[PDB]
């Protein structure tokens, strides 16, 4: 089938499944990770219609099912619907057979470990993969930065990082995990919508909420003045045409939707916000380290795609971190893909080949070794 | 073990300078010689000067910032 | 490589190494004694990353390291990692075979004996030198001072001597060593920076304190006067910038760090002082020698860059020597480097080219050959 | 309203308020040293629902709090808040008015001198007290122990001392403080929790964590074979039921707490551990006290009420000191009140009425007297 031996990296951060092969610019698969479920019954004789639909084919008829997250915060909660996903990416949209191909996942730091652990017991026992690794989603996202050095926000669709590494040497101590994300920002943004007219409830309905999100929203880099603005006039109302019929027009929900990413206490999730967790994963590094994590503070992962959340970034920032120093909030426009990119990256060098966690070392000391050979 | 010491997709001098191409870390020569040193140097007719171990010695015309090779010529 | 036979000066005291030729006026290469070690794990693949920084390279990372100073007060503790600081001495720093050139260590009197032995060890069986010394360091900073007859201070980082010297010819008998110097100065202004409010307990953060030690301290000609003055008003309080960030202000701290080496008693260390040291070194020596030693006290090591130390070194001494006496405090600017300097006169003079400990002569006799040619 | 001037005893060491009166056993007022401030609107009209909630109250409602310690590793953050803890520690919980009597405030050594100096100022301008003293918190320590000769570390909330005192004199230059203690066991232990698969984020849910810390640790007398024990089988793994609902089941986080504290690696913090802070402490004293601090070692603050720390004090400190010397652990069980205790002695003593920091003579020379009278 494949006449090579190229390292899969397969990337399920918590809300969007983006895989390909190693030593490749773009990934190659991209499609949601949803799984469906008719919720009714069927009724026409002969058509097929089977009781799973995954990835884009789900939304393709997200009328007629019930969309499920399988993996929620970055904690995969349903391990038989991420096999159907897993097994529709490699066997249908990537179209390769995983008993030929290293695998090179991902997941969170400070994740429950039955996560990683049987992550890696279904990647040897059921897709029998020759070679595995378990890699950290912030640290591959510096790795496509093209830097060695620098403190990593990415923001995903369940969690966020703000992982420190200086020089080749990551921080264990100064890590962050915040479980606000870009699916706690849909669910604000579906209930002020319902606060200003449009009710949306059904998981479809929730998925067009997000959409929303993605193509209308902006970050409102001083929030009291846009605020007032918003309050003031409607140069900022725009219409969006829902799928089948009726426009709507947003205002100041346009804007207060990554509000609460920096600022959680109108999702009432009691946190410091974005812009604090990094002050404070800088300040629980030591102190010749700092002016080089304000040099390269990397913000390329999901849910960065707002306009101007750079200049909300370093504008914030720079009110918290003392004078004369220089906040490069370095955000490169190729961010939502720069953790497959560094997987792209980590698994095609050459230093990596005695890293693989591969199958007689699995079965040698069971499925423990993760917590011993990958970090 | 010339060729292997040039062409190995671990250990090779080829796989080093993809490695160094590859990843970006702000890399020079002088980076790149130091990647030589530590993964090269355990074989026999590799031979540098930063390393110790393929040669120990300080030996006359062999500068810095080089590295010999024992070809068949 | 080298197409000479220069002989090399190599100069670690306690806490700094200087190393160059013979007859120079400038050490070559200056960088501090340490070696670096990541406390913590590495994460990024294909670095270089290697577990050993030594001098300066070191401090270029001391974020992510645990320094560790290999010799404590004069005397070599970790013997392998010295070896560490001897080989990025000859081979990195000064870029030189030491199997070709003599060399001229440099040590403490009343030093452990294992210490001169086992460094005569190394230069022989490691490095294989042809030719070695063991020069003291206060009789080399009397050989920069350009006299034949004089009391030496020098007060490095780890050991203070005043040794007399008259005529030629040392007093053996009256020789002091003292280990109060300035790395117990960088320990009590750590600590009384603590008690000020700005907390250093990293040994990077040592090191950052012995950077505040270097640019802003001075003497304190009357520590009484100058006390109530800091205690009066705020025309000494400085700010100083620490690297990253917050700035610090200090007071009288800036005069209390040397006034512990003239009063040892703010340290808990039993002893009399510096300039009660050198007043007991002098009334050791007999009647005829001492106006001798008060024209001609030379004060030229480290630790001695203190604005005005020489007027409160002389001030004091004059209090303590009877009158009618001319008390020259000889402090040369040329001071921190001196020892080093009086290294490059006596390793280029014609005289001491038979007084070489060389190969074939240590093997005859072992290494206590040092206890019967060197001094 | 009282008919004695009895001393008040105020202990707040870093992170729970205990007071009292002078010459009593128990301290009458425990109570946690926290603020409560509720982080979002209220809807029933008609409540009281005061905007502070201060003491073990908040924990009666700390699910609707954003808890915050206004004191922090032994240094008071917000002053307006711990003036909160004042008023009520003072007028509610020990129901006295401090005008009639004097007051023994502790704190740590190596304070920043502004948390001294602003205490005294708030201790007699706000509230009007006749007398005040600031009291170490580590001599008291020895207070309550009976003994006059000891070497102290008590480990309480934020700080950490091993003070070496000999024969009613202490020895200042021997003194320690690391800022690792309980509150930074409590982060770890969230961090590791989090790592099983309990997810604690809130600082109520933090509270939570310090429950289980309080309840259930011990220390692991041998670190290396109790991690293989409990790799081992499921002889370790204990439940504890959390408030409202889910158990948990902790497992090596049990022991790898307390480690922690004898390692600092674990939580990144360049530090030796206490059991290498205690034995420099003691290489720090001179040659003729050392078997005095050794048959005497007292070890009676907070977080010590692990058990068998003795066991792991005495034989790692064993294999420290050198041999024939007698390792007495002192760990009398009524330790986490020993420093209010020794408070109450203190206090109580005949002695000590011409050691007041009194009113008329706090005018007489400003808020600067304590640093002439006190210590
Ligand atoms: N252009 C965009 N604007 C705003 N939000 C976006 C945009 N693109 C993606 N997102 C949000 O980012 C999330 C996916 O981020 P990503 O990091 O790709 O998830 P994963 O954790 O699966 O990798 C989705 O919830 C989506 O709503
Ligand atoms: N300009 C300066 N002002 C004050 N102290 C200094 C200055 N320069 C160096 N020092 C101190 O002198 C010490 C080095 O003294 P030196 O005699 O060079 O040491 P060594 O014994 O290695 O020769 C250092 O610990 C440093 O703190
Ligand atoms: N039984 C116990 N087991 C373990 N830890 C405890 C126990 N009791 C108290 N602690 C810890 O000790 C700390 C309080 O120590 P203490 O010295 O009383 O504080 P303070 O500095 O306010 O006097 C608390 O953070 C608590 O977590
Ligand atoms: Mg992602
Ligand atoms: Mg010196
Ligand atoms: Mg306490």
């Amino acid at each position: 089938d494949e006449d090579e031996t190229t390292a899969l990296v397969c990337d399920n951060g918590s809300g969007l499944v983006k895989a390909g092969f190693a030593g490749d610019d773009a990934p190659r698969a991209v499609f949601p990770s949803i799984v469906g479920r008719p919720r009714h019954q069927g009724v026409m004789v002969g058509m097929g219609q089977k009781d799973s639909y995954v990835g884009d084919e789900a939304q393709s008829k997200r009328g007629i099912l019930t969309l499920k997250y399988p993996i929620e915060h970055g904690i995969i909660t349903n391990w038989d619907d991420m096999e159907k996903i897993w097994h529709h990416t490699f066997y249908n949209e990537l179209r390769v057979a995983p008993e030929e191909h290293p695998t090179l996942l991902t997941e969170a730091p400070l994740n429950p470990k039955a996560n990683r652990e049987k992550m890696t017991q279904i990647m040897f026992e059921t897709f029998n993969v020759p070679a595995m690794y378990v890699a950290i989603q912030a640290v591959l996202s510096l790795y496509a930065s093209g830097r060695t050095t620098g403190i990593v926000l990415d923001s995903g669709d369940g969690v966020t990082h703000n992982v420190p590494i200086y020089e080749g040497y990551a921080l264990p101590h100064a890590i962050m995990r915040l479980d606000l994300a870009g699916r706690d920002l849909t669910d604000y943004l579906m209930k002020i919508l319902t606060e200003r007219g449009y009710s949306f409830v059904t998981t479809a309905e929730r998925e067009i909420v997000r959409d929303i999100k993605e193509k209308l929203c902006y970050v409102a880099l001083d929030f009291e003045n846009e605020m007032a603005t918003a309050a003031s006039s409607s140069s900022l109302e725009k219409s969006y045409e829902l799928p089948d019929g009726q426009v709507i027009t947003i205002g100041n929900e346009r804007f207060r939707c990554p509000e609460t990413l920096f600022q959680p206490s109108f999702i009432g999730m009691e946190s410091a916000g974005i812009h604090e967790t990094t002050y404070n994963s800088i300040m629980k590094c030591d102190i010749d380290i700092r002016k080089d994590l304000y040099a390269n503070n990397v913000m390329s992962g999901g849910t960065t795609m707002y306009p101007g959340i750079a200049d909300r970034m370093q504008k914030e920032i720079t009110a918290l971190a003392p004078s004369t120093m220089k906040i490069k909030i370095i955000a490169p426009p190729e961010r939502k893909y720069s953790v497959w990119i560094g997987g792209s990256i980590l698994a095609s060098l050459s230093t990596f080949q005695q890293m693989w966690i591969t199958k007689q070392e699995y079965d040698e000391a069971g499925p423990s070794i993760v917590h011993r050979k990958c970090f | 073990i010339i060729c292997d010491l040039i062409e190995n997709n671990t250990n090779g001098i080829l796989a080093m300078l993809d490695e160094e191409c590859l990843r970006p870390g702000t890399v020079t020569d002088e980076t790149f010689l130091e990647k030589l040193n530590q993964v090269c140097a355990t074989h026999q007719h590799f031979e540098s000067r930063m390393s110790k171990c393929s040669r120990f010695l300080n030996d006359t015309t062999l500068p810095h910032s080089c590295f010999r090779i024992q070809h068949y010529a």
